[PDB]
DNA sequence: TGTGTAT
DNA sequence: ATATGTGT
DNA sequence: ATATATACACA
DNA sequence: ATATACACATAT
């Protein structure tokens, strides 16, 4: 039994700022390169493990998250359930970069089914967008196998619409087009004036509009006559149960209106039908505004961008344009890095084959004696040889059946044609390969 | 009594018996092993601790942690606490940011509401283990992430058992833990009462300002 | 709105009779020749698949039990988690199947962790006594992946001691040695006289004493001094909390005696002192019988061995050597099975082996041309050859390294190989194998 | 009153309102939105239903799946069942043998209480296809392995969906089930007290034989 | 009063 | 009256 | 199989 | 993270 003595001025500022400085760039606040926390961050890597040659297999999600631990989670198993089955989710997701299968419910019903008994795997829209994967830089902890942060194409970051709170912080981000997203990208991309994406809602028939800076989500209304209308479309916030029993109910009670649902697989529609307590004006401003507010098509959300940079620390975006500004400034650097690997990963490979191909052209050549020669005897002759140098474990082990005289010349155009792909890699700048890659999203 | 909680055999008598709050029920089943029937109690915490600091009396007791902390300690929230039926309170939360920057300070903040229990030295932090190595010929512990790295290079051969959780440890370490312990005694300094109002409080400015530094 | 009118009878019979069957056939009751119920052989079946090439890593229990839906567990998730943590006991397990990692408890304090937190992996004694896994029957479901029993050399079922309960039908067998148990095979095997094996209950320095099928378990006392004895072990039935408050509470509320404790690491160990209340008759006998029948240190068992044969039906037996001898006939029956398929097996390889033999030294030779002909050409050209046309691209299917100097001479020693293991195939008969495989177990 | 119990807006009525034992809470999850407004309710049976027979009321009833159906059902365990607040039991279970065999079989045994309802076909099980087919726009709906195995060539071609259990089902799926309904009528034959004495009793001695004819 | 990652 | 080991 | 309670920060 | 209950058979 020892005793040391310590302050509560140097606790708070030792410990308590140590757990303050973890909850706000470790756990809920998204990477501004990937948009992913860094739970969301395991559970996709996992996944991208788990997928490997069946990319289509569905695995379940208690798989998905029981082997997170191994790759540097240390929190726990059902919190990356949890956050995998809510990046899996079918509906709610713009850009899902989870495909999902399973009772993930609808906008009519927001209930999961147990975030265990449910099945996900890796999207085709991740495969689209995250274009690399291999050049994202290291974590410099030891044991954080998954990268810092992904490199996505567009910034999924506002596709998708993130919300995470933590400690003197807090983000909120609404969900954007994929469209006008990869508009904004590329205007930034060469130079252009950056126009505002739009706010694009998953499965909504409705439209936003922008008032300085807040969002107004309006929904949908048509009178069939002066008597009875049709409510197509709704907010984004609303349920069934919540609109039904908040704001359907109330007014209908008081002699107001008399309702009725049209609910399918486009669902939320309604019926209504006005009374005589429900003084109607015919003036047809008044009775727009009045129907609006009093049903509650009409909600104001307004963003709070804080995310985390590359540098790791947070940084607060007073607008989207200068997010995605900052984004494609950043992934400009990241898009030239990937060039100088491809430059010499082409390089090596361009060795390689000519390597080959030489090789080939000698064997049947015939100029290379390979009787009377063991391992070790070919090693010593190949070696010395400079444009066989290089290259001796692979250079000579091809199988019998890769090697034929016809083969020579197919595999002598395969080296030509390497050219055009060191060329690719070489003759060209960020934004050829950044407008290609944002091209071929869908 | 009161359901978790593993009393003494001196519990109301004068006599140093413990009090240790663990973070989890692990701790108190590993404990009930080594625990010294006479000089030691225990209770664990299953969540993370209600910021207690600016409620009300009233709204205090209604956790259920908060409730039976001070119930097994006696402790009153409005009168002076002098008649506890344990003579020492130990944090022996764990070692991960949550356990040393969550349930810790938030307990000890509401530990505050009782000042004088913190110049007689009855509450204090058991420090726990986390880069215990096979260093020489033994087991060594390490009790900081900095000291490993302090001492990393001075250790001739060694390996490496990072201590995930307070579940993590065997029987032998923490009966060395408890019967060895090693306790870091709390002492609020002058503005104590300023400094949790900057950290507990409704007020993210002040949060947001001293994060920034 | 159908209405099928069924009797409350031919229900009994046709679902009843099937989850009876069931529960019998494939809930709760071993197999005669691998002893696996058959969630256990989910289990290992998952164990070994996760095994791979790296059979020492330690998974989660919440890994190997959670990947066992996709081979033919339909009963939930949650139950092959305790049915993997049990014969990962470090304690309890006589012979361990899965050697584990975690709060597995001891004997003075028998309580394991939560099997969620418990690692296991497949044990060195599963590589030892099951063999000839590839040789296993099918179960008639396609979706049963794990075969319908493994094939050990010793009855498992006998090794660790089992307890399955079932609708109709329940087993009980009691810990047997492996010694035992391997010499009575052995004698088995060879036609001779089968001894009864011997109670081995794990890390035990008592001793069991068998009296009309009625296994006794007993702990040994000493006698110190006249007023002190020492309790030095006790039946493996009790842990310190039972045999406390059971036994020696008592015996302290009657004053006749008095106890202490010199519990540690070792197994169980007390110290008593005897009061005047309590008879201490100088006649050894009595001071025996009083002892044990105060003391515990007697408990009673009887083994139910009922287990289900190579036919998939329930067999009740009445003594440990008549399992014996049926379980070695049918694993003589499987080891004539495997001989078989071994003999087929190598005489392919060795055809084979001798083809690569033959066309390498061709080709050294320069009988076959490599060069001037195409994939379809250069097949066509010597698959005319018929004992060529056997195999055709596996045969041209090898590298420069492998139509090497020396690399003739290797394979020459390769068919060589091929051909002693063909005779070895072709005389060893089905006892010399099975003594081959029984006394490498250690 | 009892939770879980998702109420029918015509209920304690001379209706057809009818109850759907459940087995667990994702069918009743799905089953809240797909079943009609007035006669249909459903509560869930979590984990296997204790044995009611043999044992007296009193102390049968002290199961908490056991009081809770004589609460939401007029069943009352001594006396005549007449002024039950349902209709119609539809007792539905999964595919697998622990739905029929042992489930299925402790409801019927729990019923037999009150015989008058089997004659009244009031008590059904709720059919469910095991295995299910979307021939374009043909959805084959095979209940029992038999069938499919029967018919596995008489149609030109089909993709199979085995169906494990109740939470495998589609919403379209177990809305037709819901309002399409296949039941199965029980009763009882003359002899009903001498197979579940068989069946149900503590003589497994009967059962030996039982397992083998 | 929601909204999402941790004990 | 009680433990044992797979299921809901 | 579900059912149990907290922190945090902006609208 | 833990707490939540029953089915089955047969010695003891
Ligand atoms: C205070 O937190 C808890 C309380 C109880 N019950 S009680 C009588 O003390 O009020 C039970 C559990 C918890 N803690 C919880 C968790 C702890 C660790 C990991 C996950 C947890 N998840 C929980 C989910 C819901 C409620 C409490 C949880
Ligand atoms: C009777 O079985 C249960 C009862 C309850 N209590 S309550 C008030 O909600 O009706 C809760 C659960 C169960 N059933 C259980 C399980 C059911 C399915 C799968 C696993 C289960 N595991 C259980 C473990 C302990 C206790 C009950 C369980
Ligand atoms: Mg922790
Ligand atoms: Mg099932």
């Amino acid at each position: 039994m020892q005793l040391n003595n310590r302050d509560l001025k140097s606790i708070i500022d030792n410990e308590a700022l140590a757990y303050a400085m973890y909850t706000v760039e470790n756990r809920a606040i998204p990477n501004m390169i990937d948009g992913f926390k860094p739970v969301q961050r395991f559970v996709i890597a996992r996944a991208l493990d788990l997928a490997r040659g069946n990319k289509d297999k569905f695995h379940k999600l208690a798989s998905i998250a029981g082997g997170v631990a191994d790759l540097g989670y240390h929190h726990g198993e059902n919190s990356a359930q949890d956050a995998g089955a809510l990046m899996a989710n079918t509906w709610n997701n713009n850009f899902p970069l989870l495909d999902g299968q399973g009772n993930f419910g609808s906008r009519t019903v927001q209930k999961a089914a147990a975030s265990r008994y449910i099945f996900a795997r890796v999207s085709k829209n991740f495969y689209n967008v995250y274009k690399d994967t291999e050049y994202a830089p290291v974590h410099q902890d030891k044991e954080h196998i998954p990268p810092a942060f992904y490199l996505p194409i567009i910034p999924t970051v506002l596709l998708n619409g993130v919300s995470g709170i933590a400690t003197g912080y807090a983000t909120y981000i609404l969900p954007h087009s994929v469209s006008s997203v990869k508009k904004a990208v590329l205007q930034a991309l060469q130079g252009k004036k950056v126009t505002k994406p739009k706010v694009e809602f998953p499965e909504f028939r409705g439209e936003v509009v922008e008032i300085d800076g807040q969002y107004e989500i309006r929904g949908t209304y048509k009178f069939t006559s002066r008597t009875q209308m049709h409510i197509t479309e709704i907010p984004y916030k609303y349920d069934r149960e919540t609109y039904v029993s908040k704001i359907l109910d109330p007014l209908e009670n008081k002699g107001f209106i008399t309702w009725d649902d049209a609910c399918g697989e486009h669902g939320f529609g309604f019926k209504v039908k006005f009374r005589k307590e429900y003084s109607l004006s015919d003036n047809e401003e008044e009775r727009h505004a009045k129907i609006m507010k009093d049903f509650g098509l009409i909600e104001r959300r307004s963003q709070n961008i804080t995310v985390i940079n590359e540098k790791g620390k947070l940084q607060v975006y007073d607008n989207v344009v200068d997010l995605i500004k900052d984004f494609v400034e950043v992934r400009k650097t990241y898009v030239q890095k990937r060039i100088d690997n491809k430059i010499k990963e082409t390089e090596s490979a361009f060795r390689l084959a000519f390597a080959k191909a030489h090789f080939i052209k000698k064997v049947i050549s015939g100029e290379i004696v390979v009787q009377g020669k063991t391992r070790k005897e070919l090693t010593e002759e190949l070696s010395k040889i400079d444009m066989y140098s290089s290259y001796v474990d692979k250079l000579v082990g091809m199988n019998i059946f890769h090697m034929t005289s016809d083969e020579a010349k197919k595999l002598a155009e395969e080296a030509k044609a390497k050219k055009e792909e060191n060329e690719y890699w070489k003759t060209t700048d960020v934004v050829t390969e950044y407008t290609k890659d944002l091209e071929e999203i869908k | 009594k009161v359901h978790k909680h593993i009393k003494a055999n001196l519990c109301g008598k004068d006599a140093d018996t413990t009090l240790f709050l663990t973070e989890g029920d692990s701790a108190i089943g590993y404990l009930i092993d080594v625990r010294d029937k006479e000089l030691h109690g225990g209770y664990p915490l299953r969540g993370k601790v209600l910021n207690s600091w600016g409620m009300s009396y009233a709204d205090m007791l209604k956790n259920k942690e908060l409730f039976d902390i001070c119930a097994i300690t006696g402790l009153v929230l409005g009168e002076k606490a002098e008649n506890l039926n344990y003579h020492n309170i130990a944090i022996m939360t764990d070692a991960d940011h949550d356990g040393l920057g969550s349930i810790y300070p938030s307990l000890l903040g509401f530990f505050s509401n009782w000042p004088e229990l913190f110049e007689q030295g009855r509450i204090r932090f058991v420090k726990t283990p986390v880069i215990i190595a096979h260093v020489g010929k033994k087991q060594e512990w390490f009790y900081t992430v900095a000291e490993y790295e302090s001492a990393k290079d001075a250790l001739p051969k060694h390996s490496i058992r990072y201590i995930k959780g307070l579940g993590s440890l065997e029987k032998s370490e923490y009966r060395e833990m408890i019967q060895n312990p090693v306790y870091d005694v709390v002492k609020l300094p002058e503005n104590w009462k300023e400094l949790f109002e900057m950290l507990m409080g409704d007020n993210a400015d002040l949060r947001k300002e001293w994060m920034s530094q």
